[PDB]
């Protein structure tokens, strides 16, 4: 999509600069809470195998990408939904409705809700998302891949947010606003204008990690 | 066989919940407490 | 029916003693593993609008009771075969040799019996039955009903099995022994004597699903 193209644009001019190899770096200064997501990842689990793989959005809503490349959403409410087919169009429904040619995919759906609630902690819980607006149109996972040291997640509203396994830090990128935000190893987060970070540099942590989603973003584009 | 559809019935084997989360501690997943 | 009007009996003492409202309730006490069933319904597939209703039984043989009140049951040796007519006469045979009148109903539990190998979960799989060494003969399913809350089975044996639908929990109620089992939904097998339930209590779920069970009992008398 167009979005992935600017996000690497993005990439490509922040790395470019070498942000991290200056004689002084001042990262507080291309920190712009303004850029805050409203959605990210907060939860996940790889079933893949045998159904795909269910998430959590920061809003505790849940959503799966099933591998016959099928999406089911349950918003906030608990009752209704979303479900994308592979063409892609966006048909929305309720548990209450009972619907029968998507009551297993429902069933499977709570399971990874219920899974994922007692089990797996909720990054970003110490972020209040940006917008007073909960009416935010409700992303989904468009498509996803795992490396040996991260999971790369692509939503459809053009944001890619990265998950390193080893030390839990997280980059969200959103190119809507050529911003990142960054969680570090103690839940820290924060946001920057990827092209401040040009103007006055970053820690080998952010930069490396920022030449990282570079290759990460290039692979989503040859798929 | 294949008009054979039964509108009701005891739980279906993808139903087994017991078994779902078994394999989610099996998989790949965020992270947990500690 | 005898075995029906001791069950009756057995289930009005326990309820009339009220076995939860009690100081200390010692519902372990009453446990007797000596007590556990040789026959449970493992699965069940009501096709009744239009063949009837099929089940299979812990020992993984099966059955089906048709629309026209004849029972036919394959011996988990998947060759024998037992046929029950309305009035209860019983007669023997196998699918090898069969007679030509009876293949179509032979036919139909086939499917009964793969539908149930292929898409259902066999339930008491952890639990392992009472063993009179295959001696115990086999019973058949005389009748059935489904409510709002449960299906009900009433096994020639005198048996009789309730299946809740909403928390899976199950009773399987023996008035040989004046006993009961229930399977919580944990999955949890335990075997208790109704008489050391009324002497010694029980938790609220058990009692009110025994209360649940003397209204199906008089259900069953009244029909």
């Amino acid at each position: 999509d167009c979005h992935l193209s600017d996000m690497l644009q993005q990439l490509h001019s922040v790395n470019a600069s070498k942000p991290s190899e200056r004689g002084l770096v001042r990262q507080e200064e291309a920190e712009d809470p303004a850029c805050i997501p409203i959605f990210w990842v907060s939860k996940w689990v790889d079933y893949s195998d045998k159904y795909g793989l269910g998430y959590q959005l920061c809003d505790n809503s849940v959503g799966v990408l099933f591998n016959d490349s099928t999406r089911l959403i349950l918003y906030n409410d608990g009752d209704s939904l979303q479900y994308i087919e592979r063409d892609g169009t966006e048909s929305y429904l309720t548990v209450s409705s009972h619907p029968n040619s998507l009551m297993k995919k429902i069933t499977l759906l709570k399971y990874f809700r219920n899974y994922m609630s007692e089990h797996l902690l909720k990054a970003g819980a110490n972020i209040t998302p940006r917008e007073g607006d909960e009416l935010a149109r409700l992303p989904y996972l468009r498509t996803w891949f795992r490396t040996r040291s991260a999971i790369i997640l692509h939503l459809s509203n053009g944001s890619v947010q990265i998950n390193f396994f080893q030390d839990h830090t997280k980059l969200i990128l959103c190119p809507l606003m050529a911003a990142v935000t960054y969680i570090d190893e103690k839940r820290d987060f924060r946001t920057y204008r990827l092209s401040l970070l040009e103007e006055y540099g970053c820690c080998k942590e952010l930069a490396s990690r920022l030449r990282y989603a570079r290759t990460m973003v290039d692979k989503l584009l040859s798929s | 066989y294949e008009t054979f559809d039964p509108p009701l019935h005891s739980t279906a084997i993808y139903a087994d919940e017991e078994e779902f989360s078994k394999h989610c501690g099996l998989s790949l997943s965020s992270t947990p407490p500690g």
